[PDB]
């Protein structure tokens, strides 16, 4: 079991890294929930 | 005369009235003193509740009395 | 003030309904302070139980502003 | 009479509480106070407390004072918001026995027929639980001495309510805990108990000097005790008992080669779909 | 004015006192006193809190005997808490945190007498074993803010690193009042307490589980293992025949037997190791 | 850590809620119910569900204002 | 004026049944406490007073409490018996006395005596020197029989409230007439 | 060199004393900042006229004292009066103390200068104000000590009310570092006892000035007792830091201190012992103290903690400026914020002279992060790295530029993270473009302080009137030939390439 | 797992959002209209999205 | 003056300790918690409440 | 066993007391030499706050000690 | 044999022990030297806190080693 998940579990790899979210999102639904605040 | 009423708060508050007051003169007094409403405020003397309706000889108030100042609690 | 603070409340825009059941009341066995509601127990007389036109049924736990005597379902 | 005794954390909190407070009264090194609970069925559970003016001329017994009409006093300003709870005993914080408790017992009993005593000892200095559990009894002897009035240990543990573990545990951010399964095992049961067993035989231990002529042999009791003890522990591991150990153990360990096996194989598994899926993509990718 | 920073340290012992008077009052806002001391400009410390006798209607609350108050009060000092009266609380079941209406009102009084006092309320049936909702406020002026003054002075960030929930600024939080930072100062003592309140006894960690009934759990174990062992050789026989996800979205009934085969180890195992090893060790030190 | 915040999320799973019915998942994370007044809907589930539990026409509870799965 | 503590420390030891005073000297002290407990609260509305016993163990009856019928009622029914003992009584007073609600009253203890005192002199004198520090003012009535005690006492008083204390007596009497009628109303206002 | 003089006096060198005390390379300096001067007020009146009124009120009267450093242009704030007497209360207090960033160094007659600008322009009380003065002429001779000290001594026995000793015990905890001076330790030791919250604070701060470096074994017991054993907070928030000075490179010696800090159950003393193995291992690069400093992080259950636990790196690699970024760059993907503004800082910290590139790279996707102070966080770490370059000497420069402009102009965004931009725009053209931030001298020697003086600026999180203590951190970057008479040659020199390299940054001023 | 976590923590603010209704199409107008019926109430002519 | 009515509805099940469904008479079907002091031995399925 | 008292003020106030004496005797001695009232007055000794129902030599105080001073300032 | 113990100050002390000596001997030979209340304190030696019951050689402690006290400096 060691030697297994030792080895070849090396394919994470930095051909795709780490992702992320949107930008203009949480700026537009704050923008919005604003609006409902002054209603 | 001087009387002495103190309140949960540790503050202290001296009145000047004479024997024929009644109690909502005294309640008055203490809203232009420190602007709580006369119907929130309760009093306490001797371990019985005040009540209009008396003066403050009826109750045998004597010189530098201590009386208990207890707000309304109310919530909803 | 008493009579206008009850008037003023009075708006006439009511609902109608129809009473579906008059009901007898009794305390319950045991008791609470710092905590005890006024509706549960500490209530002894008559109670009601309404239809209402939109079709919700309501429990009252105080009848209001007409004497008991004079309802029946 | 009663079975076991149950505490919740929110009357251990008020003897801390109490504890630190004094200052402000006085310079006395121990605190006593009433205990309201109710109960069910022999099992006794205790709720809330409040503390009551207790002093004491510490060079002498049998001068001491506890303050009554305050004690009925509050009792009945709590009557009025919680009709739930009653008197049923008393706690003080030290760490020992005194020797005039049993004469604070039969004051307080008149409030309660049935009053039983805890200790909570506020500072520990080991491993350990907070808390014991006393009533009171009256023994016979064979030696003809007089009828001795004296106290006599009942088992007591901690309990909980949903309303408060919520509490403690949002309260609870102070160290590590839970490492998890056979992490826990071994130091909750086999370390923990080590120790405990340990300073109980050094308290033997201990005792076993004084009789050097330094006191008097308390009973021929203790001693009949020991002799148990000594006695009953299990016999010499030496006999045909040895086949009987075997074999478990041989059934104890053939299932984990088994599982173990298990375990390897979806290793294997795993490590093939790791394996095409990263070439195939990069091929593809590329 | 104001600094942005001054906190509130409850302590502990009114948390749980807290909560478990909350919690009882379930479908009602019950309420109480609240007693401290105010250390500094930028402190205030709430030591213990009492209930009272009081009488409801679901809708609304309120105090009967006013007595009762100063004579708890008056009763306590004898024993060494001379505090005095710094706030008060009530319970919110489920609407969440803020002040509305006659509660302001009951507050403002409390500001004519005493300022710099504190309002609390706590939601008892929201809150879970990781995390409890408490707020502390305290109200706005009574304007004359067209002139535009901030409420308060600034110079930290130790203020602004909380977001203001949306229920709240629905009830106008900003609008009316402002919120108050809750922190958590536990003493030496108590903390030492709070660990030793679950430990158990050494007597039961040597104890053995009988040897029946466990080899009734083991042959049990063994015997469910083979179900998922077949289940398992068809499951991974039949992958990849298909598109990647529409794996995993047609098996939201039936199960897939990989975890239950895996879960199944981690209970042979931890089992049987502990048993032999606590078997193992006693089997020396008694004689 | 995780686990610390695995249950933090059961601030959810408060006491009232509405009963519905279960009909369908379009994809991990997203469904489609039927609640008992009536009228449909395309909603949320929330993660820590065990999925292999969930079969058709369940009866599951549901938040009362947001209608996700809880 | 000046606002007081008082515990009266009552006697109550076999001897108490022999018949020296009229009717019996339980009846002889019953009367004196009633007038001196009248006298300490109508002299100032909030003193207050509180009751202890003297037996083969010392009893606490009532605590510091503003209203004396509570004493009265409390002090019938207390029955003749055993053998009194000194020190321990004015100990536990000195205890019961730490904890009075105002610290702003200064504190006083009375007691009657009225048998043998079988205390040794020397163990009397630091209790009086060590009271003496702790401003504590006793005031004793040799109520019953003036001989064998009339010694001790006198020393023991001298010690502490000499060095021109002036605040602490010794007051003495033979067989006769009311204890409050002759006697107590005599020396000053009261002890 | 205390020293060293007096081996030296027991002629020229009566002046060769001149500049072993340092009289001369002060007034030298002083001279080719106020000439080499060039500042583009135009960025000023922008942000001046985006101040919609808030706290980003201060951000201004700060952030134009860091341009103007070193320069007694006072002629920003000597016209638009009206709209700076908007400030109140504590703010009013800062601004008075800017009053000395701009004349630093200034240090002949400076008295009669403060008294151009008096504690009592009108004798009000309005002891913010007074209290600043004191501030000020704490920070004109910020390491000169010298003849002030017998001044400030008595000025502050005198002190009327808690601010006016707050100023005080500032300044002159300032003056004084490093000398060790008996009675000043005295005199604030016992304003320290005095035990009053806001006073309490600086002079606990102050107290480990005077002792830099010295260790001491006397003073460590007197003052960690006290915060041992005290009930108010800022006290302790002071304190933290007062007792890292009292190490300083001292290596194994003070491991028996950490020891003891690292173990305590209160949470601001478990953090004071992190800056105390920070100060105390710079530049060493020891591995023994990152194996440790860096467990903190994962661990610790106080926020505070694992902010300042990370946030040290940047003081123990900043010899090697290559490492920072092969370790932190993972770390800052950490979930909670706290950890994440550490890491911008830290990054920031190590590396703040250069241009590195990879640290810019790391740093640009943080100024969208959701949480408003990381944002903060980023963009201040972002303009202390970069200072001075040009687009030829790094790329990526002129998008910062503007980014900042656009941020501050934004009429919808939060205030503490537009606080962040605006003192940027300050720190990337400090002084008039001719300074520059290092922790390491010419011939390598570690330099002190602009050491303390980051490590005290990075408390402005805590309380604002502090950040003035970056001006300790500007050093000149010029050369000047000198003649034998120490007469200035008129001389000229030259330099081997294409202008564009170096020329200031062409100020854009349309209007 | 750092990623795993961060999701896990947002999730309670993210599904608190309200749902959507389902409803079955009969036939679509010009210019991107429709016209589709709900389950218990009347048809609706509406829009549509721009993807 | 100061009261409200209450809904009226009938229980199909108790689910654990504080946990009850109920139906409205009306339509929808509901989950929810019982108050303390009820005597929760009398919620038999079936009576109205 | 001479003693030192700082007040806000300045003014130094000298002590003959015993190592086994309380606070509340000090404070009172206080009282009587000065005139102000004992409740107000709370004591400092370094950090430490002292508390009234306990004796100097708990504190283990040493001779020619100096010691401050509070008010407790009340609301009005 | 002489073991070192160093406190924060920068005092070390130097010590006389024997092998077989266990942690409470040594505790108490440190108050009777330095007068330190036996309980306020915590030796540290190899970044481990030390158990009352076991003697040195159980934790492996060589001749002239250096561990640091650790102290609540004033008690309370």
């Amino acid at each position: 079991h060691n030697m297994s998940v030792k080895a070849m579990r090396f394919p994470p790899k930095s051909y795709n890294k780490d992702l992320e979210s949107a930008e203009e999102r949480r700026e537009r639904e704050q923008q919005d929930l604003e609006f409902a605040k002054e209603m | 005369m001087q009387i002495f009423v103190k309140t949960l708060t540790g503050k202290t508050i001296t009145l000047e009235v004479e024997p024929s007051d009644t109690i909502e003169n005294v309640k008055a007094k203490i809203q232009d003193k420190e602007g709580i409403p006369p119907d929130q405020q309760r009093l306490i003397f001797a371990g019985k509740q005040l009540e209009d309706g008396r003066t403050l000889s009826d109750y045998n108030i004597q010189r530098e009395s201590t009386l208990h100042l207890v707000l309304r609690l109310r919530g909803g | 003030e008493n009579s206008e603070k009850i008037k003023v409340n009075k708006t006439l825009p009511y609902l109608v309904s129809n009473v579906i059941e008059l009901l007898d009341v009794d305390p319950n066995d045991q008791e609470e302070d710092g905590a005890n509601i006024d509706l549960d127990s500490q209530r002894k007389g008559k109670c009601a139980v309404i239809k209402t036109s939109t079709r919700q049924t309501y429990f009252l736990p105080v009848i209001g502003l007409v004497d008991a005597e004079k309802l029946k379902p | 009479a009663v079975q076991k005794v149950v505490v919740h954390p929110l009357v251990l909190l008020s003897v801390v509480d109490h504890f630190n407070r004094i200052g402000k009264v006085g310079n006395q090194k121990r605190v006593v106070g009433v205990l309201l609970g109710s109960w069910q069925k022999k099992v006794l559970d205790v709720s809330n407390s409040f503390a009551v003016p207790f002093d004491e001329d510490d060079k002498d017994d049998s001068v001491w004072f506890l303050d009554h009409d305050y004690l009925e006093n509050m009792y009945g300003m709590f009557k009025k918001v919680n009709a739930r709870e009653r008197i049923v005993g008393w706690y003080h914080t030290g760490p020992k026995l005194h020797k005039n408790d049993i004469a604070i017992n039969e004051l307080m009993k008149r409030y309660c027929p049935n009053s039983v005593l805890v200790i909570i000892d506020v500072k520990p200095k080991d491993l350990g639980l907070p808390t014991e559990a006393y009533i009171s009894v009256e023994e016979v002897h064979d030696d003809g001495t007089p009828t001795s009035k004296t106290f006599e240990h009942v088992t007591s543990e901690i309990g909980a309510e949903e309303a408060e573990e919520v509490g403690v545990e949002h309260l609870l951010r102070d160290i590590k805990d839970t490492t998890v399964g056979t992490l826990s095992q071994r130091i909750t049961n086999q370390v923990h108990g080590l120790k405990g067993l340990n300073s109980k035989l050094l308290d033997i231990r201990s005792y076993l000097e004084k009789v050097a002529t330094g006191k008097l042999p308390i009973n021929h009791q203790i001693i009949y005790q020991l002799q148990d003890v000594f006695n009953l522990l299990p016999d010499v591991s030496l006999q045909e008992f040895v086949k009987a150990f075997y074999l478990k153990t041989n059934d104890q360990m053939v299932v984990v080669y088994l599982a173990s096996l298990i375990r390897s194989v979806v290793a294997l598994h795993n490590l093939i779909n790791n394996k095409i899926a990263n070439r195939d993509a990069e091929k593809k990718e590329g | 004015a104001v600094d942005t920073a001054e906190q509130v340290y409850i302590s502990s012992l009114a948390l749980l006192k807290m909560l478990k008077h909350g919690r009882a009052g379930v479908p009602m806002e019950v309420m109480g006193l609240m007693l401290g001391e105010f250390v500094d400009d930028y402190t205030v410390r709430v030591i213990d809190v009492f209930a009272m006798p009081q009488s409801g209607t679901g809708v609304s609350v309120e105090a009967v005997d006013p007595v009762f108050q100063a004579k708890m009060l008056d009763m306590l000092k004898q024993t060494g808490r001379p505090e005095m009266v710094v706030g008060w609380y009530h319970s919110h079941p489920g609407f969440g945190c803020w002040l509305s209406g006659v509660d302001i009102n009951t507050q403002q009084s409390f500001e004519a007498l005493s300022e710099r006092a504190v309002a609390v309320v706590v939601d008892p049936i929201q809150s879970v074993k990781g995390k409890v909702v408490i707020d502390a406020f305290r109200l706005i002026n009574a304007n004359m803010m067209v002139l535009g003054h901030e409420p308060r002075q600034t110079t930290s960030n130790l203020g602004h690193l909380n977001k203001p929930s949306i229920q709240a600024l629905i009830h106008g939080l900003n609008r009316h009042y402002y919120s108050i930072t809750i922190n958590y100062r536990k003493n030496e003592l108590e903390q030492k307490m709070l660990l030793n309140l679950h430990k158990k006894s050494w007597m039961e960690g040597l104890t053995l589980q009988d040897y029946s009934e466990h080899c009734k759990h083991n042959e049990s174990v063994v015997k469910e293992m083979l179900e998922l062992a077949k289940n398992y050789n068809k499951a991974v026989e039949e992958e990849d025949k298909m598109t990647p996800e529409q794996l995993a979205i047609k098996n939201v009934g039936k199960q897939d037997p990989k975890r239950h085969l895996e879960e199944h180890v981690d209970v042979l195992m931890t089992s049987n190791i502990v048993q032999c090893l606590a078997a193992m060790l006693d089997t020396v030190v008694f004689k | 850590e995780f686990l610390h915040a695995q249950e933090e999320v059961k601030r959810i799973q408060s006491i009232p809620l509405v009963i519905g019915q279960f009909l369908e998942a379009v994809d991990q994370n997203t469904a489609i119910v039927g609640s008992t007044t009536g009228s449909n809907y395309y909603v949320r589930i929330l993660s820590t569900i065990d999925r292999e539990l969930l079969k058709p026409n369940a009866s599951v509870a549901l938040h009362k204002h947001s209608n996700a799965l809880v | 004026m000046v606002l007081e503590s008082t515990m009266v420390c009552v006697d109550n030891s076999e001897y108490m049944r022999n018949g020296d005073f009229l009717p019996t000297r339980l009846q002889a002290q019953q009367d004196a406490v009633n007038i001196v407990c009248h006298s300490k609260t109508r002299s100032n509305p909030e003193n207050n007073v509180g009751l202890i016993t003297l037996a083969n163990d010392c009893e606490v009856l009532t605590t510091l409490t503003p209203d004396t019928g509570r004493i009265l009622s409390k002090l019938h029914t207390v029955q003749p018996k055993g053998k009194i003992t000194f020190c321990t009584g004015i100990r536990v007073a000195h205890l019961a006395l730490k904890h009075r609600q105002g610290k702003n009253h200064k504190m006083r203890i009375i007691a009657f005596v009225g048998s043998p005192v079988e205390d040794n002199e020397k163990d009397l004198v630091k209790l009086a020197k060590r009271l003496k520090k702790e401003k504590v003012n006793v005031d004793i009535i040799n109520f019953g029989e003036e001989e064998v005690n009339t010694e001790k006492l006198t020393a023991f008083v001298n010690t502490l409230n000499g060095k021109d204390g002036t605040g602490s007596h010794l007051v003495t009497v033979p067989p006769g007439p009311s204890l409050a009628d002759a006697l107590i109303s005599s020396p000053i206002l009261a002890g | 060199l205390s020293s060293v003089i007096q081996n030296l006096r027991t002629d020229q060198t009566l002046k060769m004393i001149k500049i072993l005390s340092g009289e001369m390379a002060i007034e030298l300096h002083l001279q080719f900042l106020i000439r080499n001067n060039n500042t583009d007020l135009m960025i000023l009146k922008n942000t001046k006229d985006a101040v919609r009124n808030s706290v980003c009120h201060t951000a201004t009267v700060i952030a134009n004292s860091f341009m103007h450093c070193g320069t007694t242009s006072d002629q920003f704030l000597r016209d638009n009066l009206e709209w700076l007497a908007r400030a109140t209360n504590w703010a009013k207090f800062t601004a008075t103390a800017s009053l000395g960033v701009i004349h630093k160094g200034h240090e002949k007659e400076a008295l009669q200068l403060m008294a151009t600008y008096l504690p009592k322009d009108t004798s009000p009380g309005s002891a913010y104000q007074e209290g600043g003065g004191l501030y000020a002429l704490g920070l004109i001779h910020a390491n000169h000590g010298g003849d002030i000290i017998d001044y400030l001594l008595n000025q502050l026995k005198n002190a009327s009310n808690d601010i006016v000793r707050h100023g005080g015990s500032l300044g002159l905890g300032l003056a004084a570092m490093g000398t060790a001076r008996q009675d000043v330790y005295d005199l604030l030791k016992t304003n320290l006892y005095q035990d009053d919250a806001v006073t309490g604070e600086a002079a606990g701060l102050a107290l480990g000035l005077v002792m830099l470096g010295s260790k001491n074994a006397q003073a460590i017991e007197d003052m960690v007792g006290y915060a041992q054993e005290t009930q108010h907070e800022k006290i302790l928030r002071g304190l933290a830091v007062g007792i890292a000075l009292v190490m300083y490179g001292r290596m194994e010696e003070a491991d028996a201190l950490i020891e003891s800090l690292c173990r305590d159950k209160d949470p601001i003393l478990r953090r004071s012992g992190m800056y105390t193995v920070a100060m105390a291992y710079c530049g060493s690069g020891n591995n023994k103290a990152i194996r440790r400093l860096l467990h903190v992080a994962v661990s610790d259950v106080n926020d505070d903690v694992r902010r300042a636990a990370v946030e040290s790196l940047g003081f123990i690699l900043f010899r090697t400026p290559e490492q920072c970024p092969s370790v932190v760059s993972l770390l800052s993907e950490s979930y909670n914020p706290h950890v994440r503004y550490g890491a911008a800082m830290a990054l920031g910290i190590c590396c703040a002279g250069t241009g590195n590139k990879e640290a810019i790279n790391l740093l640009e996707p943080m100024t969208n992060d959701p949480v408003n102070y990381v944002r903060q966080g980023a963009l201040i770490a972002s303009a202390l790295i970069m200072i001075q370059q040009t687009e030829i000497t790094c790329p990526k420069v002129n998008q910062f530029r503007q980014l900042y402009s656009k941020v501050i102009n934004d009429k919808h965004d939060d205030v503490m993270a537009k606080f962040g931009a605006i003192l940027a725009q300050g720190i990337l053209d400090a002084g008039g473009h001719n300074v520059t931030i290092s922790l390491q001298s010419r011939t390598g020697h570690t330099h002190m302080p602009s050491v303390v003086g980051v490590l005290v600026f990075t408390q402005f999180w805590f309380w604002f009137p502090l950040s003035h203590f970056l001006s300790l951190a500007y050093t000149p970057t010029c050369v000047i030939g000198l003649n034998k008479d120490l007469k200035m040659p008129k001389v000229q020199y030259k330099s081997n390439c294409k202008p564009s390299t170096f020329a200031y940054p062409a100020p854009l001023e349309v209007p | 797992l750092n990623a795993k976590v961060r999701l896990l923590r947002e999730e309670l603010q993210l599904l608190q959002e309200q749902g959507s209704y389902v409803g079955e199409v009969v036939r679509a107008m010009d210019k991107k209209k429709v016209l589709v019926k709900v389950h218990p109430e009347g048809k609706f002519v509406v829009d549509v999205d721009k993807n | 003056l100061q009261s409200v009515g209450q809904i009226v509805g009938e229980v199909l099940k108790q689910l654990t300790e504080e946990k009850f469904i109920v139906k409205a008479t009306n339509g929808p079907r509901y989950v929810v918690g019982c108050r303390r002091q009820l005597d929760k031995s009398k919620l038999k399925p079936g009576t109205r409440v």
